[PDB]
DNA sequence: CTCCTCTCCATC
RNA sequence: AUCGAGAGGAG
């Protein structure tokens, strides 16, 4: 009766884009990205993947309330290297990693019997 | 009767009660478009306005404090200290 | 239903307390919380 | 009321399994244990869906119009 | 499954809850409080069944 | 900006006192007898045991945001195996002509006891600890 | 009984002392006994203690008691409270009970006493005796639905 | 060949039991997550009861139809009903289905899932088939009927995802173990005497080397090698279930990549 | 509720993916928090759990009858020869991360009962509404779109706070508030209200 | 009494409450519905028309909207119906009954209403799902649990009224409470079993986790703290970051039984300037203690800063515990085989002791103690011989419990549990009582008709020899069944008085109050007390602080 | 044939009863440490024996698994929560017309039953499902 | 002015015990400014601790005793709830009277 | 002679 | 409007 609709978990609403970007006040070269309509399925993913890149100082995420799907990824990075790339470069790294995982799995799926 | 501007004990400090009903009593004026007697540095709530009028001691109100024998004392809100 | 058909009330010593002689006539556990606590009993 | 499709906690379709579960209980003498295993039900969530279900529909039907 | 120990009245089932009462024809002794001149009393609720 | 104490210590007991990772290590100083040291060593990522000799440095240098490494291309004062960071809380007169500092390496604790460690072993936030060999 | 007690030297040190704990109250007469310290003898009878040592000794035994009930449960209440309760009892003259016959008849407003227990009868004698009620009490203003002499309505705002 | 490696021990119609090497835990997980919740499927979403003199009530039935498995092989070339521009249904988004059963017999007549009749344009693609894994060839008891009782209705299967309801899951139960002997020391075993004898070694202990007491803790170690096994309800066949996972994951990863560009 | 006076309310609903899960992939239907266990001595609850597991696996009747030679040491052996750890514990993995759980978990079938009292037949708000006749105060129940009684006992807690105006707001505006006319001589309500 | 002094009233709502470990302490998770229903009369002022005219247009059932617009002449314009509800131009000085909005003042209480604390101001946070959500550390003072306790919300209606919540009743102001001059909220279950877990030496959380935790605190200063460990791996101590939540100039001195600025048992608690030095955080530190960090932080920093604190400790330890996690099995109530053997022989020598007093007393040598019957001095001996059997068999149970023992861990943390809870669950349950005496002879000179007459052994007068996991026996069951129930009786009755007492106690002090001369008088003007509390101090700002002028050596005082 | 007789409480007053009719009156002639500790045969006259002691329990309370391992008032709590616990209350619920009637979609018998739970017809018209429960802290919700 | 002294008397001997010369030099080594601050805020700390004219003490005390009253449920003496019932009632008929001679 | 609440039943 | 049961939380 007060329940929120079950499609509000992956659809967006109105005047609600899937990425908000904002500069963190506390630290220099720092950024806090709000993800509408997403969660741990790819919060935890980017964060640990935004960690293997040596040009990053800081990288964390958090679901403020498991009531609404929105997690905030905050990132600070080295002098110069703007985080908007940091995210990109990582977001891509993943694409490849999975892209490879698909074919490799494809190869071995076609070896088996039954 | 009356009690002079002198011979006053009465705590010079603002009672938590006194103060809350000052904030309130101004908020009731500020909520019905009566003029704001300080610069409102970007706040719009008639409660949060009063809190600035008080930080800046610009509330033209007096307290009347009653001593249980039927005597009383007057206290301008510019006169009282706001600690707490 | 099974229980409400087997209920025992008592109107008005210490009558709510589970008594030795209740052993295997009244249920020791089954009685309602507060209000008429223990005064009602189940077989 | 009838065998649930799919098992609440795991997801394995269990609907089809009912009428099956009954025979290799009683056609070829088997204990409810082994019967749940021939039917592919290896997880206990996905075993409890069937071990427990009381088929109340059969008794429902007994009424007439 | 309905084992039925009720009556129907105006549609709604109704249960008669078994009432409790100290029995009759005994015959007991009750040590009575100090500010009572009455020390012991042997009580007996008498009625014909 | 430098290095604040040095010596080679002689561990006399290991203490697995209802902990798996953290041990309490009581030691002794070979050089000058007026010294003993109780220290809390993470025996998981650096084992310490029987009648064992090790070297202990303090320093206080090589503070807003810890970087990662990259230091696979930097200077580290890392010629050591085991190196934790602390705060100093109370400095105590044992009596004398004898002194003793206390340390909280985020709860891993340290008692050092001597004398010549006065104008040397300071007061502040700074204070690392480098064990080795 | 134990007793933590001054040494000449200075340190408070434990010296045990024999106490007699009884099962029956008479205080007019046990203290007047020789052998026993008549500056300490104590009853859990805070009504007897009042008849003997004076209103003011009562105020204490009544606290000591109130306290000792609360404190056997582990609960610590901050003195100023029981010291209020314990006072309101003591202040009229003897021990004014926390019940209808105590506080709820003691020359207060009628509208108030009214809102406690003997509702009508108060209002009755209120009418027969031309009691002019004050409206300085709390309830007397809850009754009248008014901004009552309390925290906020103690004082009064002016220009 | 380039990154994430993958052996497969045992494969089947309903089980993909596979190692997975050279990968981050982070994603190895987020694979399982998407796999479980995010690869789209088809399953009844509207029901139009026509006449129902069963003892199962209307919404009861309309529920189990939900849970029923409907072939979601070619689902990718079907549109989300929300997306498409028709009002309510159209063949491009929605597959309809009819069920009519009527007690014709004395001896309690069932309604299995196999007498759902497709009524809409299949347009050639592979869709909306009650998956039968049943022996006698009639998976899922819908309900049972008496002598003179009927049940007639229309089901309108749509594209959905487990995030929107578990009926739309194609995954059943995904098993997931990493580092069998606890050499990562990520858990701390709860024991009374041995810990060793007190828990049993997982089937996954054969494919990994024991500890040897003389070795001290490997602190710098990370989580490589995850011993997954995917099950399959079977609207999507076992293989794609993992694949469509890697894709839809890849998808949203990329949609967030595009987003930066579209700002 | 369980079967041994472990009354609880859902406080949150999690999907199958944010749930912790055993290495055989089982999500739990229910996470009750192990703070409820040791301050109401409910040891059976736990026992049930362990037998049930074994019943769900052995495909058997769980024998929970009161006075028996049914032991936790008897039950536990049984589910050793089965494949799990003889006291229920199962290594679970967090749901967001998939990182192992630092400490094993108690898991099992456990008869649970869904009792009455569901939120929605309770939820009641009232912002003005139907009054009664006698006293124009708002009317009892939530059955009537009634109002809530700010009974004496709460007023006490309003007097304590020294909330003067606010206790008046409860005791005039919302609820009653009535305009009577009074005498300047007699002092009663004999006044005629010829207003206009 | 029922109508005037406590009225039914409007602008109120009521529902089941549930837990929310990511709400603020002062916040009140209000369901959308209820928020859609209650209304605050706001005015049309240039400072709001914008946000306000919007609401009018929104509709009396899309959330941040409203019903009812009120005008000059003084009439209802009903915004559900009315031909002009998608129009209405607002003229300055008209009121516009609006939906209750995020961050509004509300009075939110649980009943029974037995402090000024089961009764307080809150911050509104409109949410889905029809339960009233509140922070688990506003648990204590309402006396809540989320197992279907209902709670009552009221909404002010005047600006001044709003203020009267916001300034006086605000939950953070009630943090340090007059009753026991100590704070009444604290750290509770999950949080508390976490805050210890996190904090013990052995516990080390590293980069990936630490980075998140840091971010997890909303008041983070963005500086990764330099890690206590930097060597072959870098790690931070549990303590390390928890300390991120601790504000500045906050110091704490504890010292327990074995505490010695080393704390080789990690005893006591030393906190220096927003970072913690040694000592396991638990109930005594983080609880609702007297010396507690909550009692410090509230005095020293303020309420605000402390009402923020609660969150940060939780938001963090909650996170850490989300990924670690802890449970409880029946295995946590098991005891070792040579313990279990020893427990029984501890009862079995105490079984002799009762027998041998009953042996003595039958042979008329049991010396009658002073002022008590022989029969009493028997009764007394056995009951003391049987408690000391369970208490000892209990301590044998406690000692056998390893530190990995969950039950222990909660008991060490002070989250829930006690010594008695171990002792019954693992060793023996002990003697039942019925009105202070061992089980009575209901049947004539016997207990159950399964016994002989004239039997005064433990077995027969209700000593439950077996542990709860062993399982009681029939006699045993019935006996414990007799005692259990004795509780329930007064849970139905040791209440009905305790409510009548409060009712009087209140009514009798009711209208006593400090006046404008620090005197304590009442409605009559009769002084009760010349300064309130005998010193004119509010007990809120009062602390237990030693008086080192008194105890200790005449010598040590000079020196 | 008089192998069982009906005893009322007043006649109870003058009998010797046996809990178990087996290991209660055989010959006295090892002790699996886990089995709870029952006293002894002690007493020699036994007028009549108990059928089974579980039968001292009510109709709500015999639905409890292991009530004997529980803290008494808890049992009691169940005993009042069983009468609020949803399910198949009568097979005819389709035809009866009752102000308020609840039933369970897929009510399962419990997995762990009572020997009394049999004549109670409970495992045939259950009130509750057999859900897998994790007892652990998770999100602290 | 005499209650003023009396009403402070206790707080002062504390103050004295702690801010006495040898200590405020030896044990804790203040500096003219630092000290002068410790002195400065103690006054303004005290000040904030004074009861506000308004504080509705009647209820306040009552609840404060009435609550712990409810926390009571269960060496031969009437204690707890029922004792309170005697005490508040001015129990003429007290169940356990008892002298305690010293 | 405990607060507060929910729900169902029968009536001049 | 009036009566009366059965429940909910403090156990
Ligand atoms: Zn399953
Ligand atoms: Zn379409
Ligand atoms: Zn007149």
């Amino acid at each position: 009766m007060n329940a929120p609709d079950r499609f509000e978990l992956f659809l967006l609403g109105e005047g609600e884009s899937k990425l908000k970007i904002d500069p963190d006040t506390k630290a220099p070269n720092a950024v806090v990205i709000t993800f509408e309509k997403e969660d741990h399925t790819l919060g935890n993913l980017i964060r640990a993947e935004l960690l293997n890149d040596r040009k990053v100082l800081f990288a964390a995420y958090k679901v403020e309330h498991p009531f609404f799907a929105r997690f905030k990824l905050r990132i600070q990075t080295t002098e110069g290297y703007d985080p908007k790339d940091a995210l990109k470069n990582a977001c891509n790294s993943i694409i490849n990693k999975l892209g490879a995982l698909k074919t490799n799995f494809e190869t071995e799926w076609n070896l088996q019997t039954l | 009767k009356a009690i002079p501007k002198d011979q006053r004990a009465t705590t010079p400090y603002m009672t938590k009660y006194e103060r809350a009903r000052i904030l309130g009593t101004r908020a009731l004026q500020i909520s019905m478009n009566a003029p704001v007697f300080v610069d409102l540095e970007g706040e719009t709530d008639p409660l949060r306005i009063a809190m600035k009028e008080l930080a800046e001691k610009k509330i033209p109100l007096v307290i009347r404090r009653y001593l249980p024998d039927g005597s009383f004392e007057d206290w301008s809100v510019e006169e009282l200290i706001v600690d707490l | 239903t099974l229980s409400h058909l087997r209920r025992t009330n008592t109107p008005i010593a210490k009558p709510r307390q589970l008594h030795n002689t209740h052993w295997g006539l009244v249920c020791p556990a089954e009685t309602p919380e507060g209000q008429a606590c223990g005064l009602v009993k189940n077989l | 009321m009838i065998v649930p499709v799919r098992c609440f906690s795991c997801g394995k379709v269990v609907g089809d399994k009912w009428e099956s579960y009954l025979n290799l209980l009683q056609e070829d003498e088997l204990d409810e244990g082994t019967a749940l295993s021939r039917l592919g039900l290896k997880r206990y969530c996905c075993r409890r869906m069937i071990l427990t279900h009381v088929d109340l529909i059969e008794k429902f039907l007994r009424y007439n119009p | 499954f309905d084992m039925g120990g009720y009556f129907i009245i105006n549609g709604s089932e109704k249960v008669l809850i078994a009432q409790e009462r100290s029995a009759g024809n005994i015959v007991q002794v009750f040590k009575k409080a100090a500010p009572s001149p009455i020390s012991h009393v042997a009580e007996i609720r008498s009625a014909l069944e | 900006s430098n290095t604040l104490f040095d010596d080679i210590f002689q561990v006399s007991e290991v203490d697995p006192g209802r902990y798996n990772k953290v041990c309490r290590i009581e030691a002794a100083s070979t050089t000058q007898d007026q010294c003993k040291l109780t220290l809390d060593i993470n025996v998981e990522l650096f084992p310490v045991a029987a009648q064992d000799s090790l070297t202990v440095t303090i320093a206080s240098s090589l503070t807003r945001s810890w970087r990662p490494p990259q230091a696979g291309d930097r200077s580290l004062a890392d010629d050591y195996d085991y190196v934790m960071y602390g705060t100093a809380y109370k400095f105590e007169e044992v009596s004398k002509d004898l002194i003793a500092v206390y340390y909280s390496f985020g709860g891993l604790l340290m008692r050092l006891e001597g004398n010549y460690r006065n104008l040397n072993n300071l007061k502040q936030e700074n204070a690392y600890l480098l064990i080795r060999r | 009984y134990d007793r933590k007690v001054p040494s000449p030297t200075g340190e408070y040190v434990k010296e045990p002392e024999w106490v007699l704990e009884t099962d029956g109250v008479n205080l007019s007469e046990v203290m007047t006994v020789p052998g026993i310290d008549p500056t300490r003898i104590y009853t859990n009878s805070f009504i007897d203690i009042m008849e003997v040592l004076g209103i003011e000794a009562g105020r204490a035994a009544l606290y000591k008691e109130v306290y000792n009930v609360i404190a056997s449960d582990g609960s610590y209440v901050n003195y100023r409270h029981m010291a209020l309760l314990v006072d309101v009892m003591t202040t009229q003259g003897g021990l004014t009970s926390v019940t209808r016959h105590g506080f709820n008849r003691s020359n207060t407003g009628a509208l108030m006493r009214c809102s406690f227990e003997e509702t009508v009868e108060i209002l009755f004698e209120a009418g027969a005796s031309a009691e002019l009620d004050d409206c300085r009490g709390v309830s007397e203003n809850v009754i009248l639905g008014q901004m009552a002499p309390i925290g906020t309505g103690a004082f009064d705002v002016m220009i | 060949e380039e990154g994430p490696q993958v052996k497969i021990r045992e494969a089947s119609k309903d089980n993909v039991d596979f190692i997975l090497s050279n990968v981050d835990l982070a994603m190895a997980n987020s694979l399982r997550r998407v796999m479980i919740a995010e690869i789209p499927t088809l399953a009844i979403d509207s029901v139009e009861v026509e006449t129902n003199t069963t003892v199962l009530a209307d919404e009861f039935i309309a529920h189990r139809l939900g849970l029923i498995p409907l072939q979601s092989m070619d689902i990718e070339q079907l549109e989300y009903s929300r997306d498409c521009f028709c009002e309510d249904h159209c063949d491009k988004c929605s597959v309809v289905l009819t069920l009519q059963a009527f007690g014709e017999s004395e001896s309690t007549t069932n309604v299995y899932s196999k007498d759902l009749v497709i009524v809409s344009n299949l347009m050639g693609r592979n869709i909306g088939h009650p998956i039968i894994q049943d022996k006698e060839g009639n998976g899922v008891l819908i309900c049972k009927l008496r002598k003179g009782q009927e049940l007639k209705l229309t089901c309108v299967a749509k594209k959905g995802i487990a995030k929107e309801h578990a009926k739309w899951g194609p995954a059943a139960a995904i098993e997931f173990e990493y580092d069998p002997w606890n050499k990562l020391k990520h858990t701390d075993y709860w024991y009374e005497q041995d810990s060793a004898k007190e828990w049993p070694q997982s089937k996954n202990c054969e494919y990994e080397d024991p500890p040897n007491e003389g070795d001290p803790f490997d602190y710098k170690a990370q989580a490589d090698t995850f011993y997954m096994n995917v099950e399959s309800v079977g609207s999507i066949p076992v293989d794609q279930v993992v694949v469509r996972g890697i894709d839809t994951l890849q998808k949203k990863v990329a949609s967030i990549l595009l987003a930066l560009t579209q700002m | 509720a369980s079967r041994h006076g472990q009354k609880g309310t859902i406080g949150i609903t999690y999907r199958r993916e944010d749930m912790p899960f055993t290495a055989e992939g089982i999500v739990p239907d229910l996470i009750i928090n192990p703070h409820a266990i040791p301050s109401r001595m409910t040891v059976a609850h736990l026992i049930e759990c362990l037998l049930s597991k074994v019943a769900a696996l052995s495909g058997n009747e769980g024998d929970a009858s009161p006075f028996t030679d049914i032991t936790v040491e008897g039950i536990s052996k049984l589910l050793r020869e089965h494949g799990y750890q003889s006291r229920g514990f199962e290594v679970m993995y967090n749901g967001h991360t998939g990182k192992k759980l630092m400490a094993q978990i108690f898991f099992g079938p456990t008869y649970y009962q869904r009792l009455r009292h569901m939120v929605d037949d309770k939820i009641h708000a009232r912002a003005r509404g139907p009054m009664q006749v006698l006293t124009r105060q708002p009317v009892e129940g939530r059955s009537r779109d009634g109002g809530l009684r700010f009974g004496e006992m709460e007023r006490d807690c309003m007097i304590a706070h020294g909330a003067a105006s606010f206790l008046k707001e409860r005791l005039m505006e919302a609820s009653d508030a009535f305009r009577v006319h009074i005498c300047g001589i007699c002092g009663l309500m004999t006044v005629i209200a010829k207003l206009n | 009494r029922g109508n005037l002094m406590g009225k039914r009233v409007d602008f109120s709502a009521r529902t089941v409450i549930s837990g929310d470990p990511n709400l603020e302490l002062d916040q009140v998770g209000v369901p959308k519905s209820i928020a859609k229903t209650l209304t605050y009369p706001e005015v049309v002022t240039p400072y709001n028309i914008d946000r306000l005219t919007q609401l009018v247009r929104n509709g009396p059932n899309e959330h941040p909207g409203a019903k009812y617009v009120i005008r000059d002449s003084g009439d209802r314009i009903d915004l559900r119906y009315s031909k002009r509800a998608g129009d209405i131009q607002l003229q300055y000085g008209w009121k516009v009954e609006r939906h209750i909005m995020d961050n509004d003042p509300v009075l939110f209480n649980r009943q029974p209403s037995l402090h000024k604390m089961s009764m307080m101001a809150h911050r509104v946070k409109v949410i889905p799902y029809s339960t009233f959500r509140l922070n688990l550390s506003v648990t204590s003072p309402y006396n809540a649990d989320f197992d279907g306790d209902e709670m009552n919300l009221h909404v002010p209606q005047s600006e001044e009224t709003r203020a009267e919540l916001s300034q006086l009743c605000a939950v953070p102001l009630q943090i340090v409470s007059p009753q026991s001059n100590k704070p009444c909220m604290g750290i509770v279950q999950d949080t508390l079993c976490g805050i210890r877990k996190l904090t013990l030496r052995d516990t080390f959380i590293e980069l990936d986790q630490v980075l998140n935790m840091l971010y997890w605190v909303p008041d983070w200063d963005g500086v990764i703290p330099t890690p206590a460990i930097i060597k072959p791996k870098p790690l931070w101590s549990g303590k390390q970051i928890l300390s991120v939540a601790i504000p500045n100039g906050i110091h704490l001195q504890r010292f327990d039984e074995g505490t010695t600025l080393l704390s080789p048992k990690d005893n006591g608690m030393l906190i220096i300037d927003g970072q913690i030095i040694f000592g396991v955080v638990e109930k005594k530190t983080v609880g609702s203690s007297n010396g507690g960090l909550i009692h410090v932080v509230t005095r020293e920093k303020g309420p605000q800063v402390c009402a923020k604190l609660f969150g940060n400790i939780q938001k963090v330890v909650n996170f850490w515990l989300l990924h670690n996690g802890f449970s409880t099995g029946i295995g946590d109530t098991i005891a070792d085989g040579p313990t279990m053997r020893e427990i029984t022989e501890t009862i079995a020598e105490a079984k002799k002791k009762v027998l041998d007093v009953t042996k003595e007393a039958q042979a008329n040598l049991l010396t009658a103690k002073h002022g008590m019957t022989l029969r009493e001095s028997f009764e007394d001996n056995v009951v003391r011989f049987l408690n000391e059997a369970r208490d000892k068999a209990g301590r044998l149970a406690e000692v056998n419990l390893k530190d990995l023992n969950n039950v222990k861990q909660m008991v060490m943390a002070g989250s829930k549990g006690s010594f008695i809870n171990i002792a019954q669950m693992s060793a023996c349950v002990g003697q039942q009582s019925v009105e202070g005496k061992r089980i009575a002879f209901g049947f004539v000179d016997r207990t159950l008709p399964h016994f002989s007459k004239d039997d005064y052994s433990p077995e027969s007068k209700g000593f439950v020899e077996n542990s709860y996991l062993r399982g009681l026996t029939p006699q045993e069951f019935f006996f414990h069944a007799m005692g259990g129930r004795e509780g329930l009786i007064d849970t139905a009755v040791k209440t009905a008085e305790t409510g009548y007492i409060q009712r009087r106690l209140v009514k009798a002090l009711e209208d006593i109050m400090v006046h404008y001369d620090n005197t304590t008088r009442n409605s009559l003007g009769n002084v009760i007390q010349f300064i309130y509390g005998e010193d004119g101090m509010d007990a809120a700002h009062i602390e237990k602080q030693s008086l080192d002028t008194i105890g200790g050596s005449d010598a040590a005082f000079e020196k | 044939e008089g192998l069982v007789e009906y005893i009322d409480a007043e006649e109870e007053e003058s009998i010797l009863i046996a809990m178990q009719p087996e290991d209660l009156e055989p010959a006295e002639a090892d002790v699996d440490p886990a089995k709870r500790i029952r006293v002894s045969h002690h007493a020699t006259t036994f007028t009549h024996c108990e059928i089974h002691p579980s039968m001292i329990l009510g109709v709500a309370a015999s639905i409890i698994p292991f009530p004997d391992h529980n803290q008494s008032p808890r049992n009691t709590y169940q005993s009042a929560m069983g009468k609020q616990a949803m399910g198949v209350f009568l097979t005819n619920y389709n035809v009866r017309m009752d102000t308020m009637a609840n039933i369970l979609y897929y009510p399962q018998k419990p997995l762990g039953t009572t020997r009394a739970m049999e004549y109670l017809k409970f495992r045939e018209l259950p009130a509750g499902q057999n859900a897998i429960v994790a007892i652990a802290c998770y999100s602290g919700y | 002015q005499n209650a003023q002294r009396d009403a402070v008397t206790l707080f002062c001997c504390l103050l004295r015990s702690r801010l006495a010369t040898r200590r405020v030099l030896q044990e804790y080594r203040l500096t003219k400014q630092a000290f002068d601050w410790v002195l400065s805020n103690i006054e303004a700390q005290f000040l904030r601790s004074v009861v506000h004219p308004g504080e509705m003490v009647g209820v306040l005390a009552a609840q404060s005793i009435g609550e712990p009253a409810t926390q009571m449920t269960l060496k031969k003496v009437t204690s707890g709830v029922p004792r309170l019932k005697e005490i508040l009632n001015v129990a003429k008929n007290m169940k356990t009277p008892s002298l305690t001679v010293y």
